[PDB]
């Protein structure tokens, strides 16, 4: 029984329907050969500002973002290598809220005011030595999927 | 690179080297020593002779007593009578620093060049092409070691082919004409 | 990417400053800087843009968005400029400022255990070296630039370059505290080099403008209406302005020699309009080529094509100054003698110059007309003279005897006009002078004013005459 | 020390040559970002320091700061003139350089094309580069162990390229200089320069009126004194490669891109090069 | 001054009698130009009453609801049973935002009692149904933007933007 | 008491984004921390910093709100935008210095105020050069990450 | 000997009947098989004489006119007017290469002299308008190639690089 | 109006019955003021047959030619080998670009034919041994330029760059 | 608009008159280039009646038939027998796609009546015994290709793609 698999098979359904096109979809699997490998050398914190720091964090695509936690009719828009970047983060977002790292409400609250995604980064900065060795596998099967189902150039 | 008064013969740049970089190129010699017939004592002498004043900034070819090397570090430095000539042929002086300095000073003795990618549309910089890239100065000096298992092939590898090896390519950005490196061949510069 | 047109200039009188602000330096000398031709290309294409968008609809749009609109010519910083300037002077080979020797070691000597001012002046043909401490030493110099007795008498008869003199001319030494004589030597050759590349000016710098064009930069839009706009400003540029320092006052004034097209189908229209200024017998012939190629760009040439686009933005009117031309106030007089002329132009221009002194009376609108019309001045509130009065003299409400009205300018109620009017240091002067010359030896002055956005409708008819009248005392 | 500092004005005068002109200029931007303060009875009171007769000028008497102020304009444009006057091109140490490289190269059985280029007008190479960009805002791209200013491989690559393209295609630039799947065929050495008629950096200026302003109200002269590359400087590069149907692109390349701009703000004529010598060493 | 009404865009239309003022005054906080539409306000706390939908006070940050802002004041036949308030133009949630505001708009949100008569339990409902859609274009799209099929030909993106953009939690009781 | 370098880029961000008011401030800001990183490595620590610290014009009184700054989280830094940013970008190379315990903050607030002290706070940085080139390029960048995440683009 | 003619592909076609041989010999140069037109010569300090066009000996380097290599001595009316060259196969100006000649083949160029009464002032010419791209496959990519539409369906890759390919300098007068 | 002739350079003693006027007009394009060379022309796809030496076209642009234009006509003794030409005057390749031009010139230039009877293969050449240098003063920059032995002592000044520009190619035929 | 035929490729020769329309137009989404049959489109829940053989309509998605999809237009004696069909260019299931098509297109397809008499069983059929497949070439790729039988004998290659490819499913009745 390995249900981190289930939880990359709903995240990964989540992340494939909100990429239009096909190109945000190839920049999503290029994301996910690299990020997974990357926080298995860099540790969770520094790969998590990265990652944040090229996602955009705009209240446009936060609300995109908080909606594709409800809704499965949502899209992620921007440019290619930003709404992968954008993925990634809900791909992580979401295995915090499932396994109950972080209260869903706490992560909502937080990415609709800018003056909560700080608190955001100093609790997950707290629990990072945990998520790090969590979501390895969880990341892991997210990368396969990316790889087993988006074509690559 | 160096900034330094009172000094008659003046430089432009120096060579940096630290008592870990010197303690591990011993500690090469002395395992090949252990695991072959070869013997360099004339490059442990002068290694271990530089060794014995660990502790202290040296400066080996040089009347050098103050500098500011790579605009951030003020060093004292103090003479040396050993003067390794055959690995610093120029005549460029070599400084030998404590550790604790002498990874700050090597680590930002790296040139680290910008290159962007042109928008060939409206002639400017294309969105998200700007990156650096490090490189190692030109006349840098890295130490290795060749060893061969005994053979009848290896014989020749180290007779025919490794005397007209002089000059390889290393590393990446070659057609930005980056990697050209001489081989020196300790058997015959030491 | 490929040679668009080709212009032989000729300017007069360059005041074209470098690094030190001066044309000359002991490193090159440059008399044009193709920089100062794109930036007053670009200005003279906003003037003119919004020239045009006032003619027709009645608006007018900031400086922002009319280089936004333009930037597939011009470039920003998203785009890389389509055309490519480049100056050929001709003679542009190695000068520079070379000071071979200057006999001082007299002047240290005075000068030590105190705190002087050291004026020099370069008339009598010999430097002399005032000192404010009652003593002037005449100074032996050396140098590799020849000042041909001409120019020292241009600067001293023309009141403007005098008075823009003041800042290259002197040094305050305090030798009091531990002064040696070397570091003084240094201070005064430098004094000396700063002032004498002062007088480096030329009459009659002549270069050759090249233009290229980017053709790769396609058709996006409208990229051919939009370069066709701005070869027109640029002619008008080359017409209306000048390159350098102090243009407004007739000094860097252009003059076309010879242009040639070499992509027919987008200037061959202005080719033959710029031949329209090699020969121009009369003053009157040419006030009416100006006024036609101006109107042809008004109502005649191109369209509305591209000001339909939705990127312009309308000036807020309080918050917002931008010019524009207005063709009635283009008065042409013929010259006779240049030198004279750009002294006349102090007579013109100053509040106390014996010529607005015989136009305008009352003084206080004679201020105000400067104010107005001379760019920036220092007016301060210490003697009554700007109390109220200058202030009513621009009311845009309270009365109607003078004949401009600054938008907001409010009794006591200054806001934002009213400090610009008053306090902003860098303002560019509505009335303008320039002297063209052709192929023949003909010659004439120029004096317009621009339209500016700050004045509230501003009666045409007022200030139409009293450029006349200064076009004629100043000639 | 902070003595160094005090006198790195000096050993620039004095060594002109000799220095590490990076890291003199980093260390002198120390005394123009402290100005007001090395001028408050800290200049080791010293006969030779430029410094000195910043206490001997009286700018503004009334207000000190002002005062301040003006003599560190003063300063700044001293320094230019220093750095373009001083520091002179030695260029012996090029030319054995490529001569030494021009050997290596052929004994790896290269066919070398060595490119002398002369600059025209003032050059701007590498004006976002660190080289007095804190004291100038503005900087030229600068090898400090050379201790020369030089043109990167990668810009005359990618010119070069770029003209390849607008020429032949872009299926022959990938044939020339390769994709993401195929590596170049053509190698690039850094430009340095070898010789020059006189200076070789001169200070200039840029003046922005109307730079991202909404109107006459906002415009405001705002002047950048920098250093450029002076006219007349003669750079040296190297081309080489090992497959022959290469170099013709390369002959027809070079001549035409040098004429146009070469490094920044060429739109207004400022990195314009000659093309002063080609010479081609087939590999026998 | 400057008044601004709140239009819910559930898939419940209340819509074909909820306004008077379509535009009336010489602006709008939405627009619509061919890029779809723009400065659409979220409102957060809340959810719709679906049965004649209007906004309920909740206190889940998760519930939240998502409609057009225009300008007017309600029908003339309300002020018992809404919610105006003022802020300044930066204090509310505004999506795919396309210019600025003017630093001080009073707002007026239909909105319906807490009624604390049952247990809120609210679900996440999304705009599918491409009748529903239609019907939303015809009553709000239409008579508030008549800027339809007149400048705006593009009606594709507009229903697109309404089917992805749009979305909001439901009372359903 | 020790806080990571990530940490205590989290921590001096929060302080300084807070008092930003006004956007363009922050907009500046983002690409202080955004170049000065690498400006700090090529150019050397000491005179990136000095010329930050004159960048800043700290005009004494940008510079008594930046010590505010210091203590109470009510602080505001007022001024040109692109002065707010690089007397922002000061803030957070005091902060590293002072929480890291390589300088005091007694000493980097009179070096700070006034003249004599200045040229006393460039010995001692030529004294800690290695103390402080050691790591505080990591901990700019993750002010650097934490500015392009949490920052609009221009 | 191995003999060659250098046709000149414009988009002002007398390129109809100049020369004579369409097959010639066993193989010909310039190639367009399975990736494109192969081979493809270009000459450098000339421009075409776009009415009859010819190559016109300018001597900027700027100006170049590219163009393909097909066996054949032109019209034998001739040898006065075209210029006649023997070069060792590898001095040509090559693109998009595949094998190479015999180190000996000769060329024939539509010459003219640079007509000393008028000022010679070029202009750069690409291929649009794919109308001409169909009558130039018709003209001598169906002449010369008829292996097209025969062999290769790959017309939309001979299509985009004769637009790609072949841009040259006129005179325009 | 104005014209020029084009004297290439090679080694060979080749290049003395080549002109037919001294002046002309008030202007020589290229000059020799206290520095050296000036306005130097190249022509590339062009190699030297010094036998009998004019230039002949070839298809390469590795092969060039670097000479001078000097005012005047040919020799009078022409009209079946040379090329004349007239371009505007910024179709030139410039080395050593000293001032400005005119705009349209008329030029000639020593042109031979192909010979398309040996393959054109052609070799680089360049400019050394001093005393042909020092006799080429005497040839070409003492029967044009005699402002050498006028004002200009420094003739080393223009031996430096004659032993270093001045190259070429040649068929060596 | 373009508009393409589709046809089954069987054991059996039921498709000798089919076809009117060779090309008609300027393309064909079915090619062969150098590697054999490309760009094919495979149908789902259809099989084969080869007595009179056309696509049955059944509702096995196991069963399809692979099929060529030709410029062409049936017969002119159409519309009772023949479903009609108009889709975007990317509802067409295509394998081995090498070039891309414009977005949209009609496509004609061989129907039959279901015959809801006798229990359809289906049955998995491959091509097979090379004589087949050596008439089904000229009967379909000499008579709509034009262009092999002109460029390779690789027929052998588009052969094993027949035999390799081209399965299907019959109804055995």
């Amino acid at each position: 029984y390995e249900e981190d698999y289930k939880l990359a098979l709903e995240a990964f359904k989540k992340v494939f329907n909100a990429l239009t096109h096909y190109g945000a979809k190839q920049a999503f699997r290029s994301r996910a050969r690299d990020l997974v490998e990357e926080i298995y050398n860099s540790g969770f914190i520094p790969t998590f500002f990265y990652i944040i720091s090229k996602a955009e964090l705009n209240s446009d695509s936060l609300d995109s973002l908080i909606s594709l936690f409800s809704s499965d009719n949502a899209i992620l828009r921007g440019s290619d290598e930003n709404v992968s970047y954008s993925a990634y983060l809900f791909i992580i977002l979401y295995y915090l809220i499932k396994r109950g790292i972080i209260e869903q409400k706490f992560l909502i609250q937080a990415l609709r005011c800018e003056k909560t995604r700080l608190d955001l980064i100093d609790k997950l900065y707290n629990l990072a030595p945990i998520i790090s060795a969590k979501i390895r596998t969880y990341l892991l099967a997210i990368k396969r999927l990316s790889e087993a189902l988006i074509e690559a150039r | 690179r160096i900034i330094e008064i009172d000094s008659a013969k003046p430089y432009v740049w120096v060579y940096v080297t630290t008592y870990e970089l010197l303690k591990k190129v011993k500690l090469y010699l002395d395992s090949i020593s252990q695991l072959s017939n070869a013997s360099f004592s004339n490059l442990k002498n002068k290694i271990d002779t530089i060794l014995a004043k660990e502790g202290k900034n040296i400066t080996l070819d040089s009347d050098l007593k103050s500098a500011i090397l790579n605009e951030d570090f003020y060093v004292e430095l103090e003479a040396l009578n050993n003067k390794i000539p055959s690995i610093i042929n120029a005549g460029v002086p070599l400084l030998v620093l404590e550790d604790s300095i002498g990874r700050e000073v090597i680590n930002r003795s790296l040139i680290r060049v910008r290159r962007i990618r042109i928008d060939r549309d409206k002639k400017v910089v294309e969105t998200g092409g700007l990156w650096s890239e490090e490189y190692v100065p030109m006349k840098t000096i890295f130490f290795s070691v060749l060893l061969g298992k005994e053979s009848k092939e290896s014989a020749i590898f180290a007779s025919c082919i490794l005397r007209n090896l002089r000059y390889v390519i290393l590393g990446g950005k070659e057609t930005i004409g980056k990697g050209i490196v001489e081989l020196r061949w300790v058997k015959d510069v030491i | 990417e490929e040679l668009l047109m080709s212009l032989k200039l000729k300017a007069l009188y360059p005041l074209t400053g470098g690094y030190n602000r001066h044309s000359i330096n002991p490193f090159y000398e440059e008399l044009v800087r193709p920089t100062e031709i794109k930036g007053l290309w670009r200005w003279w294409n906003r003037v003119l843009f919004n020239t045009l968008a006032y003619s027709t609809k009645g608006k007018l749009y900031t400086y922002e968005s009319i280089d936004r609109l333009f930037e597939d010519v011009f470039g920003s910083e998203n785009k890389k400029s389509a055309v490519r300037l480049e100056v050929i002077t001709d003679e542009g080979n190695d000068n520079r400022f070379e000071l071979s020797y200057v006999e001082l070691d007299k002047v240290i000597d005075c000068l030590r255990n105190y705190k002087r001012k050291v004026s020099l002046d370069f008339i009598d043909n010999t430097l002399i070296a005032e000192i404010e401490g009652s003593t002037k030493i005449p100074i032996s110099f050396k140098s590799n630039l020849d000042i041909d007795k001409i120019i020292k008498d241009l600067v001293h008869n023309n009141k403007l370059l005098s008075f823009e003199l003041l800042g290259f001319k002197s040094v305050e030494i305090d030798a009091t505290k531990i002064s040696d004589k070397k570091i003084l030597k240094e201070i005064l050759r430098d004094l000396i080099t700063n002032y004498l590349e002062y007088f480096n000016i030329k009459q009659e710098v002549t270069f050759t403008l090249n233009i290229y064009l980017d053709k790769s930069r396609e058709h996006k839009q409208n990229f051919e209406d939009k370069l066709k706009f701005a070869l027109y400003s640029l002619l008008v540029f080359i017409l209306l302005g000048g390159i350098g320092r102090k243009t407004s006052r007739g000094f860097g004034s252009l003059s076309i020699i010879d242009v040639k097209c070499y992509d027919n189908s987008i200037c061959k229209k202005i080719e033959d309009l710029a031949k329209n200024f090699l020969k121009i017998s009369s003053g009157n012939e040419l006030k009416s080529k100006i006024e036609s190629i101006l109107d042809c760009i008004k109502n005649s040439c191109i369209d509305t094509l591209y000001i339909e686009n939705n990127i312009l933005s309308e000036i807020d009117p309080k918050k917002n100054v931008v010019y524009f031309i207005n063709s009635d106030l283009f008065e042409v007089k013929r010259i006779n003698d240049k030198e004279k002329v750009l002294a006349n132009i102090y007579k013109a221009v100053s509040s106390e110059g014996c010529c607005i002194k015989s136009i305008i009376t009352d003084k206080y609108v004679r201020k105000s007309f400067l104010i107005a019309f001379g760019g920036y001045r220092k007016v301060e509130k210490d003697k009554g003279l700007d109390i109220g009065f200058i202030k009513n003299y621009l009311c845009e409400t309270c009365e109607t005897v003078s004949s401009f009205n600054i938008v907001d300018f409010l009794l006591s109620e200054g806001s934002f006009m009213s400090d610009y009017i008053l306090q902003y240091e860098h303002r560019n002067s509505l009335l303008r002078f320039k002297l063209i010359s052709d192929n023949s030896n003909n010659s004439y002055l120029i004096g317009y004013i621009l339209h500016s956005s700050y004045f509230k409708k501003i009666d045409i008819k007022y200030v139409r005459c009293i450029l006349e009248k200064l076009t004629y005392c100043v000639i | 020390a902070i003595d160094f500092l005090v006198n790195i004005l000096e050993l620039i005068k004095e060594k002109q040559c000799n220095i590490n002109l990076f890291s003199a200029i980093s260390l002198t931007s120390i005394v123009y970002n402290n100005f007001g303060e090395f001028l408050s009875n800290n200049q080791s009171y010293s006969t030779n320091n430029p410094l000195l007769k910043y206490h001997i000028i009286i700018l503004n008497d009334k207000n000190k700061t002002k005062d301040v102020e003006e003599k560190r304009n003063i300063f700044k444009r001293e320094v230019a003139e220093l750095i373009s006057r001083n520091f002179k091109l030695d260029g012996e140490k090029v030319r054995n350089y490529f001569d030494s490289l021009k050997e290596v190269l052929k004994s790896l059985k290269y066919t070398i094309v060595d490119v002398e280029i002369t600059t025209r007008t003032r050059a701007l190479i590498g004006v976002s580069t660190s080289l007095g960009k804190l004291i100038f805002g503005s900087g030229i791209s600068f090898d400090p162990y050379m201790n020369l200013p030089y043109i990167p491989a990668s810009e005359i690559k990618g010119i070069v390229r770029s003209y390849i393209e607008g020429k032949l295609g872009e299926q022959e630039a990938e044939e020339i200089f390769g994709n993401e799947e195929r590596e170049g065929n053509v190698n690039f050495t850094d430009a340095y320069p070898t010789r020059s008629k006189d200076f070789l950096f001169v200070p200039d200026v840029i003046t922005p009126h109307y730079n991202g302003k909404k109107s006459e109200a906002d415009a405001e002269p705002r002047p950048v004194i920098h250093l450029t590359i002076a006219p007349k400087v003669t750079f040296r590069f190297l081309i080489y490669y090992k497959r022959e149907d290469v170099g013709k692109p390369i002959c027809d390349s070079m001549p035409i891109i040098l004429i146009r701009g070469l490094g920044a703000r060429s739109s207004v004529g400022y990195s314009l090069f000659e093309l002063r010598k080609i010479e081609v060493i087939k590999a026998a | 001054s400057t008044q601004r009404e709140y239009v819910f865009i559930p898939i419940t239309n209340s819509i074909t009698i909820d306004v008077k003022i379509t535009i009336g005054g010489s602006d709008h906080i939405t627009n619509i130009d061919e890029r779809g539409i723009h400065n659409v306000l979220v409102i957060t706390g809340y959810a719709v009453d679906e049965k004649n939908g209007r906004l309920v006070p909740t206190l889940d940050p998760c519930d939240y609801v998502k409609g057009i802002l225009v300008a007017g004041t309600p029908q003339q036949a309300q002020s018992n049973d809404f919610l105006t308030l003022k802020l300044p133009a930066n204090k509310l949630y505004l999506i795919r935002k396309k210019g600025n505001i003017s630093d001080d708009l009073k707002i007026y949100i239909p909105y319906s009692s807490p009624d604390a008569r049952n247990s809120m339990k609210t679900k996440p409902v999304s705009i599918s149904d491409d009748t529903i859609v239609n019907n939303i274009i015809k009553e709000v799209f239409d008579k508030i933007y008549n800027i339809t099929q007149k400048e705006k030909v593009k009606i594709e993106k507009v229903k697109e933007d309404i089917k992805e953009l749009f979305s909001y939690y439901a009372l359903e009781q």
